[PDB]
């Protein structure tokens, strides 16, 4: 663990610089991959990283082989099946992490230690419940405490999204209960749509570790609990990792290149943006506000992308001097990094500058067409435009405004108000007095018929026009038969906006949707 | 795009030989490695993810 | 009931709502045994008196964990809501603390992780202390903090761990890190319990560590825990409080029966309050507001309690606390609450949308304002004393005496308060006439200590004390506030008010946080510690808030005097009452004769002058109006583009000081034709011409020929009063003489012819166009002594013409001084000790400059040059700022006010889009005016220089036939230099007249 | 003439003598004397290279010892004087803090004074020469920085013991812990350090006389009164009736504790509450008890 | 001239002629003895230190002409004309870059 002492590696590889080593005598660095080792320790040795086997399988023997035997082997026997359990809910937890954002909405940090926590909270608790005796019923294992601890203090402790949090819970809830001791538990089901996972009936941990060395090697994520396009998923953002990996070793004169590439995103970003007409009558509508608020903030951005491009421009041409703030623009645009200045509204993560043109076009676009609309029929055209949610800056904002127009169009107080979500694939349906249309929002990993989920393999369905209707709220309990999906801003899965609920049909379990990371996207 | 990967290896394989991505494969030999083409002021830096 | 009565009824309210809740889901969930986890999860308490120990005899388990109560005495703390969040908390932190883990919530600010571990530990009785990790923290008293907090079991609770310094985090990790490998030896089974003698190294000594001791150390991402400590500590995820729950059970303890209600409206009414209005850094809506306002409406039931019981018992019925209590609308208490709370604090534009947003959350209900009639009629009384309007709603100057009124309920709450209207709204006219109404209704004289913070250095301010012999010097604020303190002459009977009137930067308020803290004090390096009496009042009139921690913010209540307080109709009429109450020759006399004289009558007639400059406001009145043709010259200027940034009170200033100096023209041709002085018809000819003629001179003064002649176009297309008649000429190059008529500015360029010698001295002043028209508006801005301000590219002569005008008084002596960015006010202090003497008068101290009955005049050359601080605000337009607004400065060695006499401050500039020019602030350029000196021009560089070529050819007589031609090929030659070579070539290519 | 002016600028060369609260006359102006000693030793030693330097050697190696010798006198004197500044305000900012440290006082006694002997004759020839003509001055000036030293390390090692005596000093700093163990008899002026120390204890309730504390009062003027009160006069050690004090605070908080719990049994056991009952026992305990 | 601090002096020296503040002290009372020397030695007959150091300054703008050398660069050259205008108002530049 030599990367906790910088400094002292700074000393140590000045010391081995000046040295006489022996022939037989060696040195070694055991350390983690951190950013805080020297770059001259790197560069005076020779490195060798050893990342973990991926598997469940694997995962399954290194959580076995680190726990010692005699642990395991304490009275009374179910603790093994216990021990054996936990090992694979923490294989599923740090298998799922690979496939992100989808398995898990961000990568944490379940380690080995979260493991040790465990383990203790199952010694302590089955020795207080057994109280020694050799056997107990699993009726008597209180599993109640086992899942509580591990959904909010043991595991969910770094757990901050509350569908992460969800999901977890459906994991604890689905492996610890009294039915995982029955010799037909299925601990995985569908995992190619027929084989399911069956528990070993055995009772000693030698048992379970023979179990575990016969699984077999041809593991998907279905294992997981994941559709089998996660790993399609994975590996085509894998793919396009490398490419640009391999790019940026590529980049490794340039003047008339950026000239023509700005020259071609001027000629792209549409040129102006007419900020709203600010009338006595416009000004209480909320939706006139928020879009004039969306308009300006447009009309700002849209003015400065635009002088700055043009100042690229013309240094390109070798007619203007170079500003530190120019300076750093045409650094950026030349390595493709988006440039600072050009990020006051939310963008997913490592996004490029020419995908964030694109972007901006499209945005600037719809703009236009609401401001368009705006001007030509004052107010009331703007509660019946179709307004991309991915497109505005802040949807939540927007959201905020329709509630809010709502709430002042038909009297009723703001906290009386609950969303409703009605799909509808007929081209301009008729939209009510309290019904928005919505369009562009994406739905992973299901399809929606009649307003009714249904689970698929499809990477991902379009919805062809959801309206976001507000209604009084009811004391009605919710059905068996609802699921609340979350409406991230963007495939990170970083930013919610809002969560939605919609009717399963047929018959599919909703820990299912939970479990597969059925989710809706503002944007894909 | 989702089989680009595989078919990188599969281009890999065309230029540099079949077996140019073989070695990586198989499990690490410390031996050799230590005994020899390691100098003793080589500090081997046996990095790992955390 | 009593307050410390009314604070156990709220934390035993607070305690029995969880305890019901709790309760409910024992029911609700059907749990028969008392070892099922669905009641082994809550906090319980085993009470066993019978144990000889007495800190053991209570044991607190809550499910694996058991604690033993430390019995430490916690005062009236504050009791949390007990949120669901802060039960995962518990959960989380017991589990950690039973496993020999320290705890590490993390989370955004505001969520209540500092306030939830310290929570827990009063719950059991341990000693919590709060290590602020900001920049105001003691490193080098850390190690004897941990060794303290070992020996004596203490807890730890760190605010923002990742705000440290990395070499600071990581010997605090490490220190850390060694305390709890201590701790978790603990752990061990096989360890002997009999004799523990845990041992942990610090500070290179041994140290036991108590067993109920514990660190927790609070994240705050976006980093992480440090690498050392991430096996070491278990962490929680404080993302979101509940703060619907947080809000029911406070409210549903402060009285309120509809606490449910209230509480899902409130809570999304504040996150509306969040999103919708403009981003402000000061506006506060956390849970910790939410908390507040939420006290501010109990307390403002209970006092609409009281009134009813009051009024009811003067009259003839009994009183039903609970009869009043239910007929009583509680949605109308929270909302004047959460108005009287937040109005201020709002800027203009956001007032209205905060109307909308709460007739949107709360339907059909309205707020009332709370007028106060005794303070609203004195504010009237004041306001007319001092030439002000005052308006009530809706009328001319309600926004500012509502203003006013906001200030005085913010004194009368807070004790440490800031105005931070933008330049030019009304901040100082508002607290001066706020204290004078306030000394004239409670009969408490009110005085003020403007201390400026940045014309002084902080040591000067704060005091320093000698390093070797350790002797302390009271800096100005330490003097203030110990002569306050003292009371040698009833200090403590008076309302002392101390306004900052100065920018707000993390130096000079560091000190100043203990005493704007609830605190009240204020700690000297010396060690005494100076208790805020309760009568001073610590005030900051800022322009912005861009450079101020929020420290400073959250300690300080804050009225926003937006510039929409200040209608120019205000301004108009201020500047009329002033002119026809103040006379314009007074000087020392006329002057107290204003206060000695409560209605001044009988002295109508005091001055000829009095008497012409009301004739002249009389005339001057049908254009000063809200429709006038003041008002719309100057919006039609505001769209015009200027060299400065333009403000309407420097525009206003300018226009009433030349209108001042019109009527004295009026008052010296009066007392140079005694026979006959000028009638009616006359005035008002001259008045209404010199009226358009300044209007062109103030409003376009700043900008350029082109546009100059823009605005004299608009001018005749709106105006009424007669205009020159000529065809092409811009009416700025007309003047207006003593007669009605206008006459060209030509008449006055005579074509002088120099000698020989001296062709091209620098003292050959050229009368010319631009030195007769600058010439002129420099004499009319220097007798009314203002500190003008000339700018112009370099080498225009602008110190020339400057001094073209002033050598043509011999009463002012110039000392010029030159600025760069090393100036510092020090360097105008040396110049005022150099030629000016500090005279003891027995008003106060006065700096006169040595010779008497001449005035002295600081020409400053580059007034842009001084750099700005990493936080703005360069210090020596800040001094000057302070020395032609407040009439003086404070000492740096007596630390007593300075009153100047006789100094002037004109100064030349250069214009702020060339390198290095800092532009001015607001506050400084509002006084000064700005006249634009451009170069001369082709026809004038014709004439200026043909002079300069016939008397120069002189000395040939057979040359001097060419003269003509000469000058007009090096006019040509000049221009096309000019029009060839610009400055984005080459930095130094400029051709200025000098060349 | 370089020569001339180093003799000249250090002849004429006089200490800036400065009153100190009347009790004696110190030194400012180090950063200017040693820049000064520092210019000319680095001016002379330069001097040893030039072709011209084989002229007037022995007055440059005079000259040059001169300034080594002041420059270490007055290095000494320096750290001397700051010391000497921070004990004196220590052992006159205290009455007890003589009685605490017979043996340190007596030796800082011994050292004022041939201090103040020594300052007084400098005093009387503030001249820089003058001072360094005084006989064995560098010596007594080196005891004086080590005796000086020792005393301080002596008292810091006192102050040490004294926090390891009563953990709760660890919290509060050393010029506080300093007045707190040294205004022993003026016990109200412990008042202002109690909110360090100890959570919600902001006073404490002594006698008429402050030989007893009665008991503790909180910030809000909550209030607890000890079972039995902790006698001062008994042990006179603030340590003592310090920790006394700590404990007793907490044997009586736990009594009151079980008398509350005694009296909100009955309380709940009922179906009915009578406000004014409990209004009373709200009233007559403490808010966390 | 990199250093910042001796960019304000010079610039006062080259605009006023003297740089106050440089003479102070005792180091003023020397100047002022070998101005009043200088001033009487010229046959300009002084005594009075007001009058007398005005004789200084009167012998120094005749007799001192300041010659800056700089290397052409342009954004420098900006930085100097932010930090000093007197190096383009009161000195007149002259460009003689590589040889021909
Ligand atoms: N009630 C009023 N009626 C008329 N004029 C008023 C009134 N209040 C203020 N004014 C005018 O507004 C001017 C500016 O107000 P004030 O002096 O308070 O500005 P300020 O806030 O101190 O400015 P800055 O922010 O630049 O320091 C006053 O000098 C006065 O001419
Ligand atoms: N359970 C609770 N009951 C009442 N107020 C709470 C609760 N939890 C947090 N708060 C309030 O939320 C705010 C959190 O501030 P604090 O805990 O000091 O900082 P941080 O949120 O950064 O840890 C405070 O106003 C605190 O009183
Ligand atoms: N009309 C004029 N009359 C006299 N001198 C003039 C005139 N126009 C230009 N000048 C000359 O132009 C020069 C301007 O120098 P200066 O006053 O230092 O400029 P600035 O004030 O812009 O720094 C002086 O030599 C001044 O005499």
């Amino acid at each position: 663990n030599v990367h906790l002492a910088p400094g002292w590696l700074m000393q140590l590889e000045k010391k081995l610089h000046s040295l006489q080593p022996h022939a037989c005598f060696r040195l070694f660095l055991t350390m983690e991959i951190n950013p805080k080792v020297p770059v001259n320790l790197l560069r005076a040795g020779r490195i060798f990283v050893f990342e973990p086997p991926p598997g469940v399988k694997a995962n399954m023997l290194r959580t076995f082989s680190s726990i010692p035997v005699s642990r395991i082997c304490k009275s009374p026997n179910e603790r093994a099946r216990l021990y054996f359990l936990l090992a694979w809910f923490h294989a599923i937890i740090q298998e799922r992490l690979r496939y992100a954002p989808l398995g898990w909405s961000k990568k944490y940090e379940f380690g080995e230690s979260d493991l040790r926590s465990a383990c203790d909270t199952v010694d302590t608790w089955l020795d207080d419940t057994a109280k020694g005796r050799q056997n107990i019923s699993p009726d008597k294992i209180p599993w109640s405490a086992l899942k509580t601890l591990m959904a909010q203090s043991i595991y969910g402790g770094r757990v901050d999204n509350e569908f992460d949090q969800r999901l977890l819970n459906t994991f604890l809830e689905r492996l610890f209960t009294t039915r995982s001791f029955d010799s037909e538990f299925k601990l995985a089901c569908k995992v190619d749509g027929h084989k399911d996972i069956q528990m070993p009936d055995g009772i000693r941990r030698e048992e379970f570790v023979q179990w575990v060395e016969l699984l077999p090697d041809t593991q998907t994520p279905s294992w997981l609990g994941l559709p089998n396009n996660a790993e399609r998923v994975l590996l085509t953002t894998q793919g396009v990792d490398m490419i640009s990996k391999m790019l940026k070793m590529q980049m490794l004169a340039w003047m008339r290149t950026l000239h023509t590439t700005a020259s071609n995103w001027l000629h792209l970003i549409p040129q102006t943006l007419s900020h709203l007409k600010r009338t006595v009558e416009n000004i209480k509508d909320p939706l006139f506000r928020f879009f004039e608020r969306e308009v300006k903030m447009g009309a700002k951005l849209l003015q400065d992308v635009r002088q700055d491009l043009a100042d690229v421009v013309q240094v390109c041409e070798g007619k203007k001097k170079q500003t530190n703030y120019l300076r750093t623009l045409i650094n950026e645009l030349v390595k493709g990094i988006l440039p600072r200045s050009w990020s006051h509204y939310t963008v997913p993560a490592g996004m490029t500058v020419i995908q964030w043109v694109s972007d901006f076009s499209e945005r600037i676009k719809q703009l236009q067409n609401i401001s368009l609309a705006a001007a030509s029929g004052g107010a009331k055209e703007l509660k019946n435009i179709h307004v991309c949610l991915g497109g505005l800056f802040v949807p939540e904002a927007y959201i905020t405004a329709t509630r809010q127009y709502v709430a002042q169009a038909n009297s009723w107080s703001l906290e009386e108000l609950c969303l409703e979500v009605n799909v509808t694939t007929s081209q301009g349906a008729t939209l009510d007095a309290c019904s928005f249309g919505v369009t562009g929002l994406k739905l992973q990993g299901a399809t929606c018929n009649n307003n009714k989920l249904s689970l698929s393999n499809a990477i991902s369905t379009a919805l062809p026009l959801t309206q976001l209707r507000w209604v009084k709220q009811t004391n009605t309990e919710k059905k068996a038969s609802v699921v609340t999906l979350p409406v991230y801003l963007n495939f990170t899965r970083a930013d919610l906006i809002f969560t939605v609920d919609f009717e399963i049909a047929t018959k599919e379990d909703p820990r299912s949707f939970y479990e597969r990371g059925v989710a809706v996207l503002c944007t894909e | 795009p989702d089989r680009l990967l595989a078919m990188a290896h599969m281009f890999v394989s065309t230029n540099l030989g079949e077996s140019f991505m073989s070695i990586m494969e198989q499990p690490l030999d410390l031996t050799h490695i230590v005994g020899t083409e390691v100098k003793p002021n080589t500090p081997v830096l046996m990095c790992s993810v955390p | 009931q009593p307050p410390l009565r009314r604070r156990k009824l709220e934390h035993l309210i607070t305690e029995l709502v969880h305890q019901r809740d709790v309760t409910r889901s024992l029911i609700k969930s059907k749990i028969d045994n008392a070892k099922s986890f669905e009641w082994l999860s809550q906090m319980r308490f085993y009470f066993d008196p019978k144990q000889t120990d007495v800190l053991q005899q209570l044991s607190i388990q809550m499910a694996n964990a058991k604690f033993n109560y430390g019995f430490e005495y916690l005062g009236v703390q504050d009791k949390l809501v007990q949120t669901p969040l802060t039960d995962r908390c518990y959960l989380t932190m017991t589990q950690a603390l039973e496993a020999r883990l320290g705890g590490s919530p993390f989370g955004p600010a505001g969520t209540g992780k500092t306030e939830s571990v310290k929570a827990l530990g009063h719950q059991l009785g341990r000693f919590v202390l709060v290590f602020n990790c900001d920049e105001t923290f003691d490193f080098q008293a850390m190690g004897r903090i941990f060794v303290g907090l070992c020996q004596v079991g203490a807890w730890g609770c760190f605010d923002e761990f990742n705000r440290l310094e990395e070499r600071m985090l990581s010997a605090v990790s490490q220190q850390v890190q060694c305390i709890q490998e201590a701790l978790r030896e603990h752990s061990n089974p096989n360890y002997d319990k009999t004799s523990a003698p845990i041992t942990c190294e610090l500070l290179n000594k041994q140290v036991k560590v108590s067993p109920d001791m514990a660190i927790f150390i609070t994240m705050n991402p976006g980093s992480n825990l440090p690498d050392n400590l991430k096996k070491l500590f278990r962490s929680l995820a404080m993302t979101k409080p509940d703060r619907q729950l947080i809000a029911q059970v406070m409210l549903y303890s402060q009285g309120f029966r509809t606490a449910e209600v209230l509480a899902n409206k409130i809570v999304p009414f504040f996150k509306l309050c969040d999103e919708q209005l403009s981003s402000q850094s000061h506006y506060d809506f956390g849970l910790r507001a939410l908390k507040s306002v939420l006290v501010s409406a109990g307390n403002v039931k209970r006092e609409r309690i009281q009134k009813i019981k009051r009024e009811k018992e003067e009259r003839g019925e009994a009183v039903d606390e609970g009869e009043i209590a239910e007929n009583l609308p509680e949605q109308e208490i929270l909302i004047q609450s959460v108005c009287e709370t937040m109005v201020p604090k709002l800027v203009a534009e956001d007032i209205p949308l905060l109307f909308s947003l709460l007739s949107d959350v709360f339907p059909g209900v309205q707020y009332h304002r709370g007028e106060m009639t005794a303070l609203r009629e004195e504010l009237k009384k004041v306001c007319q004393e001092m030439y002000l309007t005052y308006g009530d709603g809706e009328e001319v100057g309600g926004m500012w005496v509502e203003k006013v009124l906001q200030l005085y309920q913010i004194t009368q709450i807070n004790h440490g308060l800031m105005m931070v209207g933008p330049s030019g709204s009304g901040k100082s006219m508002a607290w001066r006439v706020l204290l004078k109404a306030l000394e004239r209704l409670e009969g408490v004289e009110g005085v003020a200590h403007i201390i400026d913070p940045k014309a002084i250095s902080k040591d000067h301010l704060y005091g320093t004390l000698d390093p070797n012999t350790r002797e302390w010097t009271d800096g100005l604020f330490t003097h203030v506030l110990r002569k306050i303190i003292d009371s040698v002459r009833g200090e403590l009977q008076k309302r002392q008010w101390i306004v900052f009137d100065g920018d707000v930067d993390p130096e000079w308020v560091e000190n100043l946080n203990s005493v704007l803290d609830d605190n009240k004090l204020l700690t000297l390096p010396n060690g005494e510690r100076l208790s805020l009496p309760p009568n001073v009042r610590i005030m900051f009139e800022v322009q912005d808030l861009k450079y101020a921690t929020l420290a400073t913010v959250s300690r300080c209540g804050m009225v926003w005097f937006s510039e929409d307080v200040l209608s120019t109709d205000m301004i108009f009429n201020n500047f009329l009452a002033r002119l026809r109450s103040i006379p314009l020759d007074e000087g020392e006399d006329e002057a107290q004769r204003r206060r000695k004289g409560k209605e001044d009558e009988g002295e109508e007639a005091a001055s000829p002058m009095l008497q012409i400059q009301r004739d002249a406001a009389t005339i001057m009145q049908p254009y000063f109006t809200s429709n006038g043709l003041v008002t719309k010259a100057l919006e039609h200027a505001f769209q015009l583009e200027h060299i400065m940034d333009l403000t309407r009170l420097r525009c206003l200033g300018s226009l009433f000081s030349m209108l001042h100096q019109a009527c004295r023209n009026v008052a010296q041709y009066n007392a140079n034709h005694p026979d006959f002085p000028m009638q009616i018809e006359q005035l008002e000819r001259y008045i209404q011409r010199y009226l358009v003629y300044a209007i062109l001179w103030s409003l376009s003064g700043d900008s350029r020929l082109k546009m100059r002649a823009e605005l004299g176009e608009y001018i005749r297309r709106i105006t009424t009063v007669p205009l020159p008649t000529a065809p092409n000429i811009p009416i700025i190059d007309y003047e207006v003489s003593i007669s009605g008529e206008w006459s060209p500015w030509q008449a006055k360029v005579p074509q002088i012819e120099v000698e020989t010698h001296k062709v091209a001295a620098p003292d050959v002043v050229v009368p010319t166009l631009d030195t007769v028209r600058h010439e002129a508006l420099l004499y009319t801005w220097l007798a009314e002594h203002k500190p003008l301000v000339l700018c112009g590219p370099p080498g225009s002569g602008k110190t020339m013409t400057l001094f073209s005008a002033l050598r043509a008084l011999p009463d002012m002596e110039v000392v010029g001084l030159n600025f760069s960015s090393a100036t510092t006010p020090e360097l105008l202090l040396k110049t005022f000790d150099h030629y000016c003497e500090y005279r003891r008068t027995p008003n106060g101290v006065v700096l006169a400059p040595v010779q008497l009955g001449k005035w002295l005049v600081l020409f400053c050359d580059e007034i842009n040059l001084p750099d700005m601080d990493k936080y703005g605000t360069q210090r020596v337009i800040s001094f000057i700022r302070q020395m032609v607004e407040h009439g003086g400065f404070y000492r740096t060695s007596d630390q007593t006010w300075v009153k100047l006499e006789r100094i002037q401050f004109v100064g030349a500039c250069n214009p702020p889009t060339d390198p290095g020019r800092k532009p001015l602030s607001h506050r400084f350029l509002r006084h000064v005016p700005v006249v634009y000196v451009d170069y001369p021009g082709p026809a004038s560089l014709t004439q200026i220089y043909g002079t300069f070529n016939r008397a120069m050819l002189r000395l040939i007589p057979s040359l001097r036939t060419y003269a003509e031609p000469l000058t007009a090929a090096m006019v040509e030659f000049y221009t096309m230099s000019q029009e060839r070579f610009t400055q984005d070539t080459q930095p130094h290519y400029i051709y200025s007249p000098r060349e | 003439e370089f020569l001339k002016q180093i003799r000249e600028v250090w002849n004429t060369y006089e200490l800036d003598l400065v009153n100190y609260q009347n009790k004696c006359r110190l030194i400012r102006g180090w950063d200017d004397l040693f820049n000064k000693v520092k210019e000319h030793i680095n001016s002379v030693s330069a001097m040893k290279l030039s072709p011209y330097y084989k002229v007037f050697e022995e007055d440059a190696l005079s000259w040059e010892d001169k300034l080594n010798r002041i420059m270490a006198l007055f290095d000494v004197w320096i750290d001397v004087q700051r010391r000497w500044v921070y004990l004196e305000g220590i052992f006159t900012g205290s009455a007890d803090i003589k009685h605490l440290l017979p043996v340190e006082t007596q030796r800082f006694q011994s050292i004022s004074t041939e201090f103040l002997a020594l300052m007084k004759k400098v005093s009387k020839s503030p001249l820089v020469m003058d001072v360094l003509n005084i006989q064995g001055v560098q010596r007594s000036l080196e005891r004086l920085a080590d005796l000086l030293g020792k005393i301080q390390k002596a008292l810091g090692e006192y102050l040490e013991r004294e926090r390891s005596s009563f953990p709760r000093f660890y919290f509060v700093g050393d010029e506080d812990l300093l007045e707190i163990i040294g205004n022993s008899k003026n016990v109200a002026k412990l008042q202002k350090h109690f909110k360090k120390m100890f959570a919600g204890v902001s006073s404490i309730i002594l006698n008429e006389d402050n030989s007893v504390v009665l008991g503790i009062s909180s910030r809000e003027g909550e209030e607890v009164m000890f079972k039995t009160p902790v006698s001062i006069t008994e042990h006179p050690k603030i340590n003592e009736w310090l920790t006394l004090v700590e404990k007793e605070m907490r044997v009586t908080l736990a009594k009151l504790l079980a008398e509350s719990v005694t009296e909100v049994e009955i309380f709940g056991k009922a179906t009915s509450i009578d406000p004014n009952t409990y209004i009373t026992w709200i009233d007559k305990y403490q808010a966390q008890l | 001239v990199l250093d910042s601090g001796f960019l304000e002096r010079m610039n006062t020296l080259l605009a006023n002629g003297e740089v106050p503040g440089l003479f102070e002290g005792d180091e003023y009372a020397t100047l002022m003895t070998q101005c009043k020397e200088g001033a009487q030695k010229e046959g300009l007959m002084l005594d009075s230190h007001e009058e007398l150091y005005k004789w200084f300054t009167s012998q120094v703008i005749r007799n001192l002409h300041v010659v800056f050398t700089m290397n052409p660069s342009s954004e420098g050259l900006k930085d100097r004309a932010a930090t000093s205008p007197a190096l383009f108002n009161r000195c007149v530049l002259n460009w003689f870059g590589d040889w021909s």
